């Protein structure tokens, strides 16, 4: 630190290296050799010693050796100039657009006008004035045309000159991203119009249109016979596609962009040009390459086998062939063969640097050499491996280890890891005498050091010296150094790591930022492994078995600052999710609570001093009072002693600071008062005066629960002491576990005599269950017998069916699991041997130690039903769910229902069912890894230089504004916690009102404003309270819009601000109600968002993160992170399942409802059929077709269908589909009947690729692949698996000039019962129906019943046999007699909470506008966000997205808070569009490099230098790469030293 | 305005910048059954003259083109008949906060 | 720090003109003179002493 930089990057440009690289390397490589025999490097080849030194040589250009040389840059002179892979897709639209006559393109002079002075426009920030151009309009003559010209020029002269008047641009020009959305909008058109023309429109001659092949050859065709007719009348007033040369092409494109370089001067820049340098043809031309130095071309190495480097063999082949086609050229100098090896030489000259620059785009072996370009694009490559991803010094890792024994924000160092982790320690005059005896302890006793630097920079290592030589040194460090230079710098020791340093500790999937902490340094002796509490293994997610943490060490106190302050565990209390606390208690301190706070605990004098100085230690600091102070006993005469209770009353006396008073609780536990006994209290937990009273203490309290007594104690007395009392509390509950210890034995598992009677008589009258069940679901009666015949029957076709049968395991299921909770109810609590103190099962299940009330009921009870895939258990074909029984039976045990319990032990029936229930969930161990890796990551490129400015607004790094306030009122969610618990601040009013100290505080902010104006504000929303929202009059925006909230009291969000009223007017009770507001509204302005808070990350984390525990399948509507992945990534303009949320009114009935579901619910004709009895005759062959439908009361009920829009469907839609089906297969009938017997047909099953997932890895156990994810950073997936990344990979075709332009095809080469007695109105009917088909000749319908339908297709008699019923049956199905469009199904569901509504299957908006008779149209609500953006507008589409994210967690029982979700879909609608997270919504981006490092990385390299972009280095992924400091949080300001002198 | 029935030809579509002073604004009149203002999840939309855009901007020190955007053919866009550059003010109930003033321009 | 201070972290020379960092050198000096820091592609051979 002590070498310090003065100048530092700012902006960078990119640009294109001209072919003047010969000023700064002319030592050309010309040699295709790289070493001589006898080991030298070859003067002239790619390893010259003017390229940088090596092996052992000097540098011929630095004169400096083979470490402290930079290396240097060499050019290979190409002889012709051979184009860029890169740039060449950029210029075949040119070569494409351009007149070879003319020298134009081929656009109207003025229509190129128009393009290159809107782009003028948009380079600086005014785009409506771009739009004002095409505003300008008034067989034209060329007098016209060049005036037309001078009145745009006019007016953007005048637009520029008015904008730069003002602050809306500078003479460097704007640029955001909205307009650069607007310049790729015009230059992907202007590249549209240009690439297909006719005719140049400024002369006649036009050029043949090129074609051109894999990047190596432009080829130029013959134009054909009729386009020469008109070279020939307006240009007089060889084979196919022949070669166009390389030099050609550059004498073409030069003299286009030399005519139009007004053009071209704005679609090559975005920003103004300012050093007006020409774009020119030879940008796009290769005249020589560069070489890298030599240090980034060493050999490769594999043991002691030194290969040779993948740049040089490249390299190499692009040398011999300039060498060949030199030599070839002095070979045609003296004058066939010799011109077509010439030819194919700059086939190969072209393809070689191809090869050079990528891998891809040349031909390769199996896996060819790697280009420049492949070295990029991955996981792997360079851009995220070595750029955002790097490996660090002053680092180390280990097994994690318990221990209770430590700090809660501390971690355990062995000394091992302590000896070699080194700080560097600038000595001075306080720290000399504990440096002195750093340099004499040296590098082996521990409180020492390694090595010392000097004032010059040298260092001096102390490791094989003796005391002798330390202790002359370490006397020598405050020496100064005679030197000037370094008179400022003094020396460093580089002690070891010591008790007061901190580090960062690291679990190793960092899905959030509490999993990355900063812990304390305590040096342990006799230990090999890191070594953590307890109270933070929530917090990085961490099982003791086995788990590695980094440890990173950090080296300047910049760093040591913001360990201790910023992502110290004791501020990581509250997660930012939701605020709840994730740092508690877990397992045995939770279950010696329920002992200690007990009121059998009584302690003597001997033992209560004993546990206060077990857990609080003054020495250590844990005291406030420098001695500890206890209390009087609760019992005098017998014997003096104390209660458990007043051990924690002890506890919270000494850890607390004396000057507050003491917490006031009101709280519960989760034991119930009925386990104590008659008449006791202990659930409700009573803290009065910092004393606890009343009621035991559990996970409730002092675990990771919310509103316990250490959440409360984080409230009151701030993160330092709640930090304490978890550590006081883990250590007064250990060292009462040693004196008095905790065991579960087999006692504790047994049911008395008299409860285990209860429990065989309970399952007694569940032998019955199964038959019961069995008879309800097949309708029958009476208690049918099991082996009723006609049940049997029955039973078999609720076997076949799947949609059937989950109708008998659910009956059966539901009538099972009443007689499971039959037992539990009577006989956990009461039929126990142990009642529950001394029963520790009971006891770790009810005081949230480990376990549940489930889990003890298997054990002493009994199972119950084992319930797979849902369902129950499967069956096989016969009709047995095991071989041990009989088809078919009629039992709950039959069926899976296990009545043994884990105490006496399950049958060998039953112990198999349970087998498969234990192996479906363990199917879902596999699929929950590689879910939300992709998603998260997608998230946090795009949010991810979001962060709150000084003036609460929500903004992007590059300026853009996303929000104005976070969340509506700019409070962290880590604050709000006990914001409207406002009973709890009334209670605690003088232990909070100094943590919210106000009287020095009143003078630097306005007290009088924001109380005035809020006033205004509330008692003016109380008038319009009945309006809807549209008629609210908006005369007053609310107060937070107008005064800043961290600066003027009062200024507080209309929510809190009502609950706040809504709890002084419903509650009378030394404090007034005016110093409770002036508190409550001083605890809102110290609970709010700071600036330069990193708000994108922890919205992107805390959606990301409960994405790792949705994972899991059915216990419809799209689930989970599938449902996730279409609102979020993707953009889905088709979701997979549509819905529409239609409210009915009030006044409208249920069975109003249901007869409106029915009548938008689509019918095909399919589901009013009973049969259709196709009789076919011949004689012509005369089909006969006999529908049979429903009965006319039964389909009119289920559908509301007419048995006239039967006759109105099938004589208008059925038979014009019917015929179709019948012609087309006659027509299959003639042509096509048989294949080619002998050719092979291609592949059966295979993949598209790899042929399986893994020949070797899809083998490895989760205890085996778990060692292969833990020893490696191995969290990452290659092909992450998805059809929604396929579809990503698969979208955005080539051109409409393709093989099929629109999917054109043929479309050619066309040309019972015995009436009769029809009246005249059929018999009409009849006659023009047979008169409008084609093969009809007879048909009749059922009018009077509407019960079938009748006709006689009578078709030719040369025609052979047809499945007819199989035309039939199809045709049915597709007919559709009543579809509102794009809405399949409607229904009407069981409400929540009053909202009677539908649920309509696809979206419609449009058609339910016209049923405003029974639907609310103001209140129907979808899951398509692309629908309500295009109807409703963006706002509403905004809305949408919270509510359909919201979906997704509050489903899972997930509460991430609102903050989060309106912070993503203010993002995903910055536009005014539906983008979301991919490559496609990143493209609206100002950084280059946030852009590079995503993915597809030269596709945005090339895209950036065409732009000739400067990027301006300020998101947070750009400085980085650039190693400028991040501006999100620290570095979001700028620290500034006073000094006295002037 | 122009509210029409069915459709007005391509041909005719050209004479809505026909009057460079003074716009046309065509509205098919199936799309005007449901005054969407009054739905739901559509909070109140008001313009804001330039007496107050300029002092938005003047607040946040913002750009025009910095602001959150708002589409030209939006359906509340083309509701109250937004020109490009005019800031559009959106006062929307917040889950957290309830009544929460946003802005937004078209461009 | 765990990005830059502790893995890579040089301190390169950049010219101030052509705003390259590869086209930098450190002179070989002439027998009295130190060495000294001087861009290439901005200098000029001292053939070019042209009038």
């Amino acid at each position: 630190i002590s070498k310090p930089v003065g100048s530092e990057i700012t902006s960078v440009d990119f640009g294109i290296l001209t072919a003047k690289i010969r000023n700064l390397s002319a030592k050309q490589i010309t040699n295709p050799t790289v070493l001589d025999n006898l080991g030298h490097p070859v003067s002239g080849g790619l390893y010259d010693l003017a390229l940088g030194a090596f092996l052992r040589n000097l540098c011929s250009t630095c004169g400096l050796d083979e470490k402290f040389c930079p290396g240097h840059q060499g050019h290979i002179e190409l002889p012709v100039p051979c184009y860029n892979p890169l740039f060449f897709n950029q210029l075949y639209i040119y070569l494409r657009a351009s007149c070879l006559f003319c020298h134009h393109f081929r656009l109207k002079s003025v229509e190129v006008h128009r393009y290159a002075c809107k782009l003028r426009l948009l380079q600086y920030g005014l785009i409506d004035e771009s739009y004002k151009l095409d505003e300008i309009t008034l067989d034209i003559s060329s007098t016209l045309l060049n005036e037309l010209k001078s009145k745009r020029s006019e007016y953007v002269d005048m637009a520029i000159a008015k904008a730069l008047s003002d602050g809306r641009t500078t003479e460097r020009g704007s640029f955001t991203a909205t307009v650069n959305d607007e310049r790729k909008k015009l230059v992907h058109e202007f590249h549209k119009k240009l690439l297909s023309r006719g005719k140049c429109d400024n002369c006649g001659m036009f050029s043949p249109k090129f074609r051109k092949d894999g990047f190596t050859k432009i080829f130029e065709t013959a134009l054909n016979e009729k386009q020469i007719t008109n070279n020939r009348v307006k240009g007089f007033i060889k084979t196919g596609s022949t070669y166009i040369l390389s030099t050609e092409v550059k004498n073409i494109l030069d003299t286009v962009f030399r005519k139009e370089q007004c053009v071209l001067q704005y679609v090559f820049h975005s920003r103004p040009n300012l050093s007006r340098k020409l774009v020119k043809a030879d940008s796009f031309f290769m005249d020589v390459l560069v070489v890298p130095p030599t240090r980034f071309r060493l050999p490769s190495k594999l043991g002691e086998e030194v290969h040779e480097n993948s740049q040089n063999q490249l390299l190499s082949k692009v040398l011999t062939t300039s060498l060949l086609i030199r030599d070839l050229n002095d070979d045609l100098s003296k004058l066939r063969v010799i011109f077509s090896r010439l030819m194919n030489a700059f086939v190969t000259i072209q393809n070689d640097v191809n090869a050079f620059i990528d891998s891809t785009k040349a031909q390769s072996g199996k896996v060819p050499i790697p280009g420049v370009k492949q070295a990029l694009e991955k996981k792997e490559g360079l851009f995220r491996k070595h750029m955002m991803g790097k490996r660090v010094n002053y680092a180390a890792r280990s097994v994690i280890s318990p221990d209770p024994n430590i700090e809660t924000n501390e971690i355990g160092v062995p000394p091992v890891f302590a000896v070699k982790l080194t700080y560097p320690e600038p000595v001075t005059a306080y720290n000399i005498a504990e440096l002195r005896q750093a340099v004499i302890n040296g590098p082996d006793k521990w409180p020492g050091a390694t090595q010392i630097q000097n004032e010059d920079g040298s260092l001096v290592s102390l490791i094989g010296m003796s005391v002798e030589q330390r202790k002359a040194l370490a006397n020598q460090l405050l020496t100064p150094s005679s030197n000037v230079s370094t008179h400022t710098l003094n020396k460093k020791v580089y002690r070891h790591i010591k008790n007061r340093d901190v580090v960062l500790m690291n679990r190793q999937p960092t899905l959030h930022k509490a999993s990355m902490m900063g812990h304390k340094v305590r040096v342990l002796p006799n230990e090999k492994t890191l070594r953590l509490h307890y109270a933070n293994t929530g917090a990085y997610n961490a099982d003791f078995d086995g788990d590695e943490m980094n440890m990173h060490f950090p080296q300047n106190e910049n760093a040591r600052a913001e360990a201790l302050n910023l992502a110290n565990t004791d501020s990581q209390y509250l997660t930012p999710t939701s605020g709840s606390p994730v740092r508690g208690l877990i397992q045995d301190h939770i279950s010696a609570g329920v002992w200690l706070t007990s009121k059998d605990s009584f302690f003597t004098r001997e033992q209560y001093q004993q546990y206060i100085y077990g857990c609080i230690r003054p020495e250590d600091g844990h005291t406030t009072r420098s001695k500890i102070v206890t209390l009087p006993p609760t019992i005098f005469k017998p014997y003096p002693l104390w209660t458990g209770k007043q051990i924690i009353t002890t506890v919270l006396l000494n850890v607390t600071p004396p000057d507050m008073p003491g917490i006031n609780l009101i709280s519960k536990n989760k034991i119930k008062n009925e386990y104590w006994g008659k008449g006791s209290l202990e659930n409700e937990v009573l803290f009065k005066d910092g004393a606890l009273l009343c009621g035991i203490l559990d996970k409730s309290q002092y675990g990771a629960s919310k509103y316990g007594i250490v959440h409360s104690l984080h409230e009151v007395y701030g993160p330092e002491v709640a930090a304490k009392v978890l550590s006081v509390l883990g250590r007064l509950f250990t060292n009462y576990i040693t004196a008095t210890a905790f065991t579960c034995g087999m006692d504790d598992l047994r049911l008395t005599a008299e409860g285990n009677k209860w429990r065989t008589d309970i399952l007694k009258t569940s032998v019955d269950t199964g038959r019961e069940a069995a008879a309800e679901v097949t309708n029958l009666d009476k208690d049918t017998p099991a082996d009723d015949p006609e049940l049997l029957k029955r039973l078999q076709e609720i076997l076949r069916d799947n949609n059937k049968s989950g109708i008998l395991d659910a009956v059966t299921s539901s009538k099972v699991n009443a007689i499971t909770s039959q037992v539990v109810s009577k006989c956990v609590p009461d039929g126990t041997m142990k009642k529950f103190p001394c029963n520790s099962m009971q006891a770790m299940a009810l005081s949230g130690a480990k376990g549940s009330n489930v889990n003890v009921s298997q054990i002493m009870c009994l199972l119950g039903q084992q319930a797979l895939e849902g369902r129950r258990v499967p069956v096989m074909v016969s009709g047995k769910t095991l071989p041990s029984f009989k088809p078919y039976e009629t039992d709950a045990m039959a069926g899976g229902y296990v009545k043994g319990r884990f105490y006496s032990g399950i049958k060998p029936q039953e112990y198999y069912f349970h087998c498969m229930a234990g192996r479906e969930g363990l199917i879902d161990t596999a699929v929950k890894t590689s879910r939300s890796g992709y998603l998260q990551r997608c998230l946090t490129k795009q949010l991810e230089g979001v962060h709150v400015s000084y003036d609460n607004s929500i903004r992007d790094a590059d300026g853009t504004l996303v929000q104005f306030m976070y969340g509506g009122d700019a409070i962290d969610i880590t604050k709000e916690s006990h914001m409207t618990q406002f009973e709890f601040c009334l209670d605690n009013y003088y232990a909070l009102l100094k943590k919210y100290n106000p009287s020095a505080l009143i003078e630097h902010l306005d007290v009088e404003s924001a109380l005035k104006y809020s006033k205004k504000t509330l008692k003016y929303r109380k008038k319009h309270s009945k309006e809807p929202h549209y008629k609210q009059s908006v005369k007053y925006d609310p107060v937070l819009a107008k005064y800043n909230p961290a600066k003027y009291l009062g200024s507080v969000s209309e929510n809190f601000q009502d609950k706040l009223e809504s709890f002084l007017d419903k509650n009378s009770k030394g404090v007034n109600e005016k110093k409770f507001r002036a508190l409550m509204q001083l605890k809102y302005m110290r609970s709010l968002i700071n600036p330069g808070e990193a708000v994108g990350i922890i919205a992107s984390q805390s959606v990301g993160e409960p994405s790792t525990q949705m994972t899991l399948n059915t216990f419809n509507v799209t689930l989970g992170i599938p449902r996730l992945r279409e609102i979020v990534m993707t953009a889905s303009a088709a979701i997979k399942t549509p819905q529409m949320t239609l409210p009915i009114w009030n006044d409208v009935s249920d069975e109003q409802a249901d007869t409106f579901c029915k009548s938008i619910s689509k019918v095909l004709l399919s589901e009013v059929i009973d049969k259709v009895i196709v009789t076919e005759t011949t004689g012509a062959r005369s089909y006969v077709i006999h529908m049979r439908f429903f009965d006319n009361n039964e389909y009119s009920e289920e559908y509301d269908v007419s048995k006239e829009e039967l006759q109105n469907v099938i004589s208008n839609q059925f038979i014009h589909l019917l015929e179709a089906a019948i012609v087309k297969e006659i027509k299959k009938q003639k042509r096509t009947t048989g294949p080619d017997i002998g050719v092979a047909v291609p592949r059966l099953q295979t993949d598209v690729a790899n042929s399986s997932s893994n020949s070797k890895r899809l083998e490895e156990d989760n205890d085996e692949e778990q060692s292969h994810k833990k020893t490696k950073q191995a969290v990452s997936y290659d092909e992450p698996d998805e059809d929604e990344i396929e579809t990503m990979r698969e979208a955005e075709k080539s051109s409409d000039e393709e093989g099929i332009d629109s999917d054109k095809e043929s479309d050619s080469d066309s040309e019972v019962e015995a009436n009769n007695n029809m009246n005249k109105v059929q018999r009409d009917r009849q006659s023009a129906i047979i008169s409008h088909h084609r093969f009809i000749t007879k048909y009749n319908f059922d009018d009077e019943s509407g019960k079938w339908c009748e006709f006689k297709l009578e078709l030719a008699a040369d025609t052979e046999k047809l499945l007819m019923v199989n035309i039939v049956e199809e045709i049915c199905r597709k007919s559709i007699i009543r579809q509102i469009p794009h809405i399949d199904r409607c229904v009407h569901p069981e409400p929540e909470n009053g909202k009677r509504v539908l649920v309509t299957e696809g979206v419609n908006f449009q058609a339910m506008w016209d049923q405003e008779a029974f639907i609310d149209v103001d209140g129907i609500t979808s899951n398509d966000v692309a629908a309500v953006l295009k109807t409703y507008g963006v706002e509403a589409a905004r809305n949408t997205i919270v509510n359909e994210i919201n979906n997704v967690f509050s489903r899972y029982a997930i509460s991430v808070s609102f903050r989060h979700l309106d912070l993503i879909a203010d993002m995903m609608t910055r536009q005014g569009t539906y983008l979301a997270f991919n490559r496609q919504g990143m493209e609206t981006s100002t950084s280059s490099f946030m852009k590079m490092s995503y993915e597809t990385t030269c596709q945005f390299l090339t895209k950036a230098v065409l732009d000739n972009e400067r990027e301006q280095l300020d998101s947070p992924s750009a400085r980085i790469v650039v190693g400028k400091l991040n501006n999100v949080g620290t570095g979001s300001f700028d620290v500034l030293a006073k000094v006295p002198n002037a | 305005i122009f509210v029409y029935q069915n459709n007005i030809t391509p041909s005719a579509m050209k004479l809505v910048p026909s009057i460079p002073p003074a716009t046309i604004e065509t509205f098919n009149e199936a799309a005007l059954v449901v005054n969407i203002t009054h739905h739901e999840l559509v909070p109140k939309h008001i313009r804001l003259s330039s007496d107050e855009k300029r002092e938005l901007l003047k607040r946040y020190r913002l750009k025009e083109s910095q602001l959150p955007r708002i589409q030209r053919a939006d359906p509340v866009a083309l509701y109250l008949g937004l020109k490009r550059g005019e800031v559009v003010k959106i006062i929307r109930k917040s889950e957290t906060s309830g009544r929460y003033a946003s802005y937004r321009i078209c461009m | 720090d765990r990005l830059l201070n502790s893995s890579d972290y040089t301190q390169a020379s950049v010219c101030r003109e052509c705003g390259s960092i590869l086209t930098t050198q450190q002179s070989v000096p002439r027998i009295g003179s130190i060495s000294t820091v001087c861009c290439r592609r901005c200098s000029m051979r001292f053939e070019d002493a042209k009038k």
